[PDB]
């Protein structure tokens, strides 16, 4: 996902999506680490189906 | 007109004299540490009010900054809280303690700490070692290390050079009177003045703007 | 000799090419004596004896570490650093150094350029990775850098580094930085086809006073106009060459004879006052039309023929009407009726043609979508606005190099451009995923950002 | 307290010149000027009457055997 | 009273120190006394949802002044009141997507038309998706008005 | 106004001075009636002081300085011509202290302030303490005297014992300080200076004499100065300074004709406008107009002040009789200062400051424009002229000449060396003036020499800057937003230049990481940062202090590391320091650089170490200052002497490295005695890997720390909290609840007040001001500077149990946790590795 879209500035988690219903000790610990992992998947998913046919 | 009063040193003691009832004894701006005008403004302009401060409503929702996620440094498990982030420590210091502190004001750090004696007895002498004044070391220090003049060789002086002022009492009675008020509220440490209107001298002022009356109901902090 | 003895050297590969990021300390935060880690990939300001870069050698054990200006590998892990010219590829690609006769080679681009990573070098028109936001100017920098003129100027570092640099204004450090950036794009060195503008998106933000900024989506014609000014204050100044080459290369000039027409409220009578006051008196502007502004007629209110979609299509004789119909022009957004009678007197080489389809209503700002239908072939509207500057002009029949259309909504909208390399006329899209596109496939249908296009 | 007094104890620590009585002039760096133009200057060139010139180590000149002094042009402004 | 009673004092009623108060009540009757002057005048002298619907009324009888100035009043009358059910008519061909052509009206006119229709299609577009945005965040609107923002959606 | 100009092409008229205070308040005012009586145009204000030193906005509505400035003029003399005073004013807090020691070498003497009825404070006696390190000349200023005089109001005999035993103080600290013979310090000296700084009241003892002088007879003022300014008491009849005091009831000759008119005047004034009648203003020689009687008590005397004690006058003599020219004061300097040694023919040249000679100018401090955008480099020029668009060559702080490529050329726009207007209209500058250089900024971040491009080809910088007080509060810096990320940065650099006390660390875990001395220069810092060098806003964290790591028992295993060519091992047992050795070198006491055989004689005379533990390779840290020393300490028996002579700089780098870098949070460790046991290594050079020594030597240094018993350290910060007798008791609880230890209490000597000098643990230090200030309802003040570091409790890698994410952990845990939250915070592995 770095090779394909880079993160140099460590801007992922600038637009990162959470339920803010939930509290802060439990909403979602947005960690440098689980935010790349969770933008690669959601890379992964929408490389995986054409852009043409649905989108995510 | 009855604008502009111009008055004499007297008139203020007696005057402050009979309203000491009304005036507090405070001296030093450094009492009004975290109770001046630009503690209470920084407060206001965060959602955090002093224990002696007021509450206040928000200007803005600021959502962005009631509740933000958990990040890699934001993180609880790696923060160390020897002693609690009270109000005092943001007020104080609102662009160090304070995550975004945006539009805020800033706060007097120190000032001088007021060192003056109240007189007590009229009839001693002002310029008066007061009891409360720590003793100085009177050591005798025989030895000579700081330079020394000639012993009945030189410094031959005219007897019509007198030391300056003279024939004047270094101590009159109105000395403790205008170094009293030297130090007055402002009211009365200016010698003359403009006059204000009856119904903007707001006499319970001074009061509130003190830390608290301790000793106090409930209600009469609230 | 030791430059490459160290087996290091081959053992530092070329893994990340982080170059295109702007160039400073990854430990010291510092831009002076930022050598980069020639095998680890990460440039720190430190030297190679106790400091940052000696603890990244001693830590990465990569004993091979490129020097922040000259470039050279480090020979041994801590002594020497020299660099070796087996891997010069990465010096060459952080060095463009192509010449005017190197810069004909360049010009050349019939041939097969394949890029280190063999990819498609497109001089001018590589399709360089862009900002999420602000698209559009990336989109503009990259038409203005398919110029074959354009990369020859920002290849030419040493009349670059001719005009003085002001110490007070940073114009022309981001300026150079810019044109520096584009010559490496451009130049055939490179390995990469995606090209990260981070350092060019902020070099623009912070020279344009952060309009334009890469944060939020830019105007086409606004930060084209911005950029080109940008140019003109960094090549023109106190020198006494002030008009200056980016100034001059598209400057133009319009003898439009302005005329103060009387209000429309005034009666016939207050017209004929005015007329004998001469207020409706034709005076000519002279202004200086860098890029020509031509707006695209009314957007059909009620759909005639096909009541899905009309769309009215604008003959391209409506910008060469700019002869007479700009000079008929008597409408002013005041109180007074401006006559404009705008009239070009000398057509620059380049002609860069701003369609303006996004315009401000009462309420909202709309575009209309009427399809360009504008062919790409020979012009005569220099020769109408003026029919004796056509000795002039000899050079009428202008292609038009590089079309940039938007797409989408106004509000959630993107862009995509379609330029031809000069000479060898590809008219290949410039999009990444697109990279190939000669044919026009209904490319006026769409409403066309802005067009360039060269005299030749 | 004069104003000529003021400008050559003011002058004091310049390269100036004086011209004495009996013709000799010392030209150096004034190290010490005094209330009645008592001058004591360090490392100066005297040049004689006759013409013969020659340097001093240090030297200190009374004002009763001083005819004029100039001193530098900063001290106009 | 806390302070008056402070100390010997009783903690009985008698504490006076009216004017702390005193300043208050001056100043608030300060700031009351322009409304009581205001009111006072008007009885002594002898006179003692409409944004969008304005903007509406502002399009229809500015078209509408506009065209009885072109169109000679003081020769053709009755003509002018059956413009506006052109007019009306043009509204609903925008509306209901139409296409609308009326070789009779003269092409100025279809212009003039033309302007009102792109102005008024604009701002009803625009006031539409403002009363949409306005009922979704959850500002509290009218039945009638939510039927005509669902119409207009 | 050319004259300012001309005066500086005298390097004789030239005073440099930097000032001193224990609070910005006082030196600022002095600063302002000095600028007053120079510019007539500006007049401060009856309500509030100008204060033309405070430039920053910051600083003016905080009330404490906050950058130092470098302001003076043109200023008179009583018995000389007028001198081109320059005066660096100076910050009055104990972290903003930092800031003056780059005044340290801005100038060779510091006219120090002490106030007069707060006495001695400890910022006072840090900066005297560390003038004197400096060898620097130093003239004492009495501030405040008003203070006794009105707001004390105590007899005048008590107040001149008072200010005798405020000066017997400071002399007994500079003695304690430098053993140097110029250390007397006296009226009679002129080494003091009576100057309230409030109302205009400045003097000597030879200002008064001129006075008198001025007012009746013609007596000689230097021998009146001399005679009055002690306690040599005055004969009537005899009519003179009588030593052996005959009359019974006489007062001392200072007390008797220069405090006692200054009370008769203060008295009159302040008393009635009637006790200050036009009478006694006309024996006073002084015929005030009746507007300058109708003004309020404070103005009147100010204005009554003023007029009556000329304009600072004595303060000019004072500081020309001791405070040399640059001419004479610039070899001392070169000496100290310079690093390349005086006895360079450059540096000669430069000790005799020859404007004519090469450009050799010292920048330090930098000043930001008023756009912010560029920045400008302050700095004395020691030798040379610098001239607009000349180019030179600036060499940085780390330069050496080693490699050439640690400077870079730049070129010189306009100089504004005139501050006092803050006017740019400086075209040239001669040697020994401070010049506030132009364009030099970018290759530049802070203490860097430029020199002439191609006159010398082998003068080196000066020495680098040292400061007394080290930056232990940490504090993280993250944007809101990563988009805009760079354009914070950029300010970060821009706080980097401008504050040379903070230092700005990118640390692995990807966190900017800001290190300071005291809270409010933090909070200083980020506003800064954030109105001026930054307008993104910035996100921040709880401030941490750096944490030390330390050995109280000796290694039991020995640890070896065996390089990987061949498997060359070298084995280490690393011990605890001696006590007292820490301070004893990180003072500078004893340097690397010294002869062998001096360091074993100190060794064994001092510390009694062995002769052969001496005479082995020492490393003793980073740059021969780090406690953590290391002594290679093989038997010589053994035939790798030559093989460690081989390769002892690979050893001494790997030894740094570890220092800086530990194995426990990875930060400093100090007052290890590593003794490098043995070290096995074939002889062949290909062996002898230069990258597989540095690794393996902080691998052994690691292990060896882990053999060893480990702890942490914190750094006990000194506060001297002064506070009035009532609540010193109460002061103390705060000291209890803050873990807080109290070192010493005594009584202000003429004050009411109460010191109390404690030593607080930064972990708790953090707010501290702020709890007293307000337990105490506004009356204790307090000041803190870190002291020296004490072991923590615990120890950080034994198992203990995980304490809660929002609890204090009890006293034995404090070193785990502390050790796991640092390591995880800095970003490498928490767990600590036996086997690693």
């Amino acid at each position: 996902y770095l090779t394909e879209h880079p993160d140099p500035n460590n801007e992922n988690i600038v637009g990162y999506n959470n339920k803010k219903c939930w509290p802060r000790d439990a909403r979602m610990r947005l960690m440098k680490h689980d935010v790349n992992l969770g933008r690669a998947v959601f890379w992964d998913i929408k490389n995986r189906l054409p852009r043409s046919v649905t989108t995510v | 007109t009855y604008q502009r009063w111009q008055f004499t040193l007297p008139m203020m003691s007696t005057l402050y004299r009979l309203a000491n009832q009304l005036l507090t004894d405070l001296v030093d701006d450094n009492y009004f540490y975290l109770f001046d005008l630009k503690a209470f403004f920084t407060s206001k302009a965060l959602n955090m009010a002093i224990p002696g401060g007021p509450k206040f409503e928000p200007l803005v929702r600021d959502i962005n900054l009631q509740d933000e996620d958990w990040n890699e440094f934001n993180d609880i498990n790696k923060i160390i809280i020897r002693q609690p982030i009270r109000t005092e420590y943001k007020i104080a210091f609102p662009y160090l303690y304070n995550n975004l502190p945006h539009h805020v004001h800033l706060t007097w750090y120190h000032t001088p700490n007021v060192v003056f004696i109240k007189t007590e007895d009229p009839d001693l002498p002002a310029f008066y070692f007061d009891p409360l004044i720590n003793p100085i070391s009177h050591r005798h220090s025989v030895k000579s290390q700081e330079p020394l003049p000639d012993d009945d060789e030189e410094f031959e002086l005219p007897e019509f050079v007198e030391p300056f002022l003279k024939d004047t009492p270094l101590y009159t009675d109105n000395t403790a009177n205008g170094i009293a008020l030297l130090w007055a509220p402002r009211p009365f440490n200016l010698r003359s003045g403009r006059t204000r209107r009856a119904l903007d001298i707001p006499l319970v002022k001074n009061w509130y703007r003190e830390h608290c009356p301790a000793g106090q109901p409930v209600k009469v902090r609230v | 000799r030791r430059s490459r003895h160290c087996p290091y050297l081959d053992t530092i590969n070329r893994s990340v090419l982080d170059f295109d990021f702007e160039k400073l300390c990854s430990i010291s935060l510092s831009h002076i004596n930022a050598y980069a880690c020639l095998v680890c990939g990460k440039y720190f300001q430190g030297r190679g004896l106790k400091s940052h870069a000696y603890i990244h050698s001693v830590q990465f054990s990569h004993h091979v570490f490129l020097n922040l200006h000259t470039l050279k590998f480090y020979c041994l892990p801590d002594n020497y650093e020299i660099i070796d010219s087996s891997l010069e590829d990465i010096t060459y690609v952080l060095k463009p150094t192509f010449t005017k006769q190197q810069i004909a080679n360049l010009d050349k681009q019939a041939k097969l350029s394949r890029a280190y990573d063999g990819t498609t070098y497109l001089p001018g028109i590589v399709g360089l990775n862009n900002i999420k936001a602000n698209d559009y100017a990336n989109a503009v920098l990259q038409a203005l850098s398919n110029v074959p003129p354009l990369r020859n100027y920002f290849l030419e570092e040493d009349n670059y580094k001719n005009i003085k640099r002001p110490p007070g204004d940073i114009m022309f450090l981001l300026v150079q930085r810019f044109g520096e950036l584009m010559r490496k794009l451009w130049n055939p060195r490179n390995f990469k086809a995606h090209v990260s503008p981070h350092e060019m998106l902020q070099a623009v933000v912070l020279c344009s006073k952060k309009t334009f900024q890469i944060t939020k989506q830019g105007d086409g014609v606004d930060f084209l106009s911005w950029f080109l000014n940008a140019l003109h204050s960094a090549l023109g100044g106190t020198k006494k060459k002030k008009k200056t080459i980016v100034t001059d290369v598209f400057q133009g000039s319009m003898r439009i004879f302005t005329k103060k027409l009387p209000h429309p409220d005034l009666p016939a009578e207050e017209k004929e006052q005015l007329l004998h006051n001469d207020e409706y008196q034709e005076t000519m502007v002279e202004s200086t039309f860098m890029y020509l502004t031509l707006d695209l007629p009314t957007a059909p209110l009620y759909k005639d023929e096909k009541e899905q979609l009309i769309i009215p299509q604008v003959p391209l004789f409506n910008i060469l009407a700019k002869f007479n119909g700009i000079t008929e022009k008597e409408y002013k957004t005041y109180k007074e009726n401006f006559l404009k009678r705008f009239q070009l007197t000398k057509l620059p080489p380049y002609l860069i043609f701003c369609i303006k389809r996004f315009t401000k209503n009462n309420f909202f700002v709309e575009k209309n979508p009427t399809i360009v239908n504008f062919p790409i072939t020979n012009v005569d509207l220099r020769e109408y606005l003026s029919e004796e500057v056509q000795a002039v002009h000899k050079n009428t029949t202008y292609d038009l190099i590089a079309n940039i259309v938007h797409d989408g909504k106004p509000s959630e909208g993107s862009y995509r451009i379609h330029v031809l390399h000069h000479g060898t006329g590809k008219w290949y899209e410039l999009q990444d995923l697109q990279v190939t596109d000669i044919l026009p496939q209904m490319i006026t249908l769409s409403e066309a950002y802005i067009q360039i296009w060269k005299r030749r | 307290i004069g104003v000529p007094i003021k400008v050559l104890h003011e002058a004091e620590g310049h390269i100036v010149t004086c011209e004495t009585n009996t013709g000799e002039v010392y030209r150096g760096k004034l190290i010490e000027a005094e209330d009645n133009m008592n001058c004591q200057m360090s490392n100066i060139t005297v040049t004689y009457r006759d013409g013969r010139v020659a340097q001093l180590e240090q030297v200190y000149i009374r004002g009763s055997k001083i005819r004029f002094l100039i001193l530098p042009d900063m001290l106009k402004n | 009273y806390y302070r008056f009673n402070t100390g010997p004092v009783g903690k009985g009623p008698g504490c006076g120190f009216w004017a702390a108060g005193w300043r208050v009540w001056l100043f608030f009757m300060r700031g009351i006394t322009p409304l009581l002057e205001r009111w006072l005048g008007n009885l002594l002298a002898r006179q003692f949802q409409r944004v969008e619907s304005h903007f509406d009324l502002e399009l229809r009888a500015a078209v509408m002044h506009d065209i009885l100035d072109m169109m000679p009043e003081g020769i053709k009358q009755n003509k002018a009141r059956t413009i506006l059910q052109h007019l009306s008519e043009a509204w609903r061909c925008w509306k209901a997507n139409i296409p609308w052509k009326v070789p009779g009206l003269p092409t100025p006119i279809e212009n003039m038309i033309l302007r009102y229709v792109k102005a008024k299609a604009d701002w009803w577009t625009n006031t539409a998706h403002y009363n949409r945005e306005r009922i979704r965040r959850g500002a509290t609107v009218d039945k009638t008005v939510c039927k005509k923002n669902l119409g207009r959606l | 106004m050319d004259f300012l100009a001309d005066l500086m092409d005298n390097s004789e008229l030239i005073r440099n001075v930097t000032l001193c205070g224990h609070l910005h308040h006082g030196k600022t005012c002095f600063v302002d009636c000095l600028i007053e009586q120079t510019h007539p145009e500006i007049r401060k204000r009856y309500d509030q002081d100008l204060c033309y030193t405070d430039i920053l906005f910051t600083e003016q509505e905080r009330g404490v300085g906050i950058k130092s400035t470098p302001v003076t003029v043109v200023l008179p003399d009583t018995k000389g011509k007028s001198y081109l005073f320059n005066i660096m004013d100076t910050p009055g807090h104990v972290n903003f202290s930092d800031e003056v020691t780059a005044g340290l070498r801005i100038s060779d003497g510091v006219v120090l302030f002490i106030d007069a009825a707060e006495g001695v404070m400890l910022n006072t006696e840090r900066l005297i303490k560390h003038a004197v390190q400096e060898r620097l000349a130093v003239t004492v200023c009495i501030n405040k005297i008003d203070r006794l005089i009105l707001e004390l109001k105590l007899p005048p005999t008590d107040a001149y014992y008072k200010l005798r035993h405020i000066v017997d103080e400071v002399n007994g600290l500079i003695s304690m300080y430098s053993t140097d013979e110029n250390l007397i310090l006296s009226p009679l000296l002129g080494n003091v200076c009576f100057s309230s700084s409030q109302y205009s009241i400045c003097f000597t003892l030879g200002s008064f004499a001129k006075i008198y002088a001025d007012t009746f007879g013609d007596i000689n003022y230097q021998e009146f100065a001399k005679r009055l300014w002690g306690d040599i008491y005055f004969n009537p009849k005899t009519r003179k300074f009588t030593k052996k005091a005959p009359t019974s009831s006489s007062q001392r000759s200072f007390v008797e004709f220069i405090l006692e008119p200054l009370y008769k005047i203060l008295a009159q004034v302040v008393g009635d406008v009637d006790t200050s009648l036009p009478r006694t203003l006309d024996e006073l020689g002084i015929h005030l107009t009746k507007e300058e009687l109708k003004l309020n008590i404070r103005p009147l005397l100010r204005l009554v002040c003023k007029k009556f004690f000329g304009e600072f006058t004595g303060f000019v003599d004072m500081c020309v009789q001791h405070i040399p020219s640059p001419k004479v004061g610039a070899k001392p300097k070169i000496e100290h200062t310079y690093t390349g040694g005086v006895d360079s023919d450059l540096g000669e040249a430069m000790s005799d400051c020859d404007p004519d000679g090469p450009l050799m100018c010292h920048t330090t401090k930098m000043y930001s424009t008023d756009d912010g955008v560029q920045f400008h480099a302050f700095g004395r020029v020691l030798s040379g002229t610098i001239h607009a668009g000349q180019p030179v060559k600036v060499l940085g702080e780390n330069y050496t000449l080693e490699d050439e490529e640690d400077s870079q050329i730049c070129t010189v726009g306009r100089l504004w060396i005139s501050v006092a207007r803050y006017h740019i209209e400086v075209n040239r500058v001669p040697a020994g003036n401070w010049v506030l250089i132009e364009g030099v900024d970018q290759p530049i971040v802070k203490t860097a020499t430029i020199t002439e491009p191609r006159g010398n080809e082998e003068a080196q910088i000066f020495r680098p800057l040292k400061f007394n007080t080290t930056s232990v509060i940490k504090i993280a810096v993250e944007p809101v937003n990563p988009s805009e990320l760079p354009k914070m940065l950029d300010g970060l650099r821009k706080v980097n230049k401008s504050y040379p006390s903070l230092t700005t660390k990118v640390e692995e875990s990807g966190e900017h990481v800001i290190l300071g001395t005291g809270e409010l220069y933090l909070d200083c810092v980020m506003h800064d940062l954030r109105k001026m060098y930054s307008e993104i806003d910035i996100k921040v964290a709880d401030p941490v202090v750096t944490f030390c790591e330390t050995v109280v028992e000796t290694s039991s295993l020995k640890c070896f590391a065996e390089t990987p060519n061949k498997k060359n091992k070298i084995t280490m047992i690393a011990e605890p320091l001696e006590k007292g050795l820490a301070e004893d070198i990180e003072n500078e006491v004893v340097q690397i650089t010294w002869n062998r055989k001096k360091l074993g004689e100190f060794f064994q005379t001092k510390y009694d170490w062995d002769l052969l533990a001496a005479r082995s390779i020492w490393a003793f840290g980073p740059d021969a200052t780090g406690p953590n020393i290391l002594v290679d300490d093989t038997l010589p028996s053994e035939v790798d002497k030559a093989l460690l002579g081989s390769v002892k700089d690979s050893i001494v780098q790997g030894f740094q490295w570890g220092t800086r870098e530990g194995p426990l949070c990875d930060e400093l460790i100090r007052n290890v005695k590593f003794k490098i046991l043995d070290a096995v290594v074939a002889q062949e050079p290909l062996h002898r890997g230069g990258g597989q020594i540095i690794p393996t030597a902080r691998r052994v240094v690691y292990s060896a720390f882990l053999m060893a018993t480990p702890r942490l350290m914190e750094p006990y910060y000194f506060v001297e909290v002064q506070a009035p007798a009532d609540c010193v008791s109460a002061v103390y609880t705060v000291l209890a609840r803050r873990r807080g230890h109290v070192t010493q209490d005594a009584p202000i000597p003429g004050s009411p007040l109460y010191t109390i000098k404690a030593f607080i643990p930064a972990i708790d230090s953090f707010g501290f001001e702020t709890d007293l200030r307000t337990h105490t309802q506004g009356q204790a003040f307090s000041l803190s500077v870190f002291h020296h570091w004490q072991i923590v409790p615990g120890d950080p890698l034994d198992k203990s149990i995980v304490i809660r994410p929002l609890e204090p952990q009890p006293a034995p845990h404090l070193a785990r946790e502390f050790m796991i939250k640092t390591r995880r915070r800095k970003g490498l592995s928490e767990d600590v590795s036996i086997s690693k």
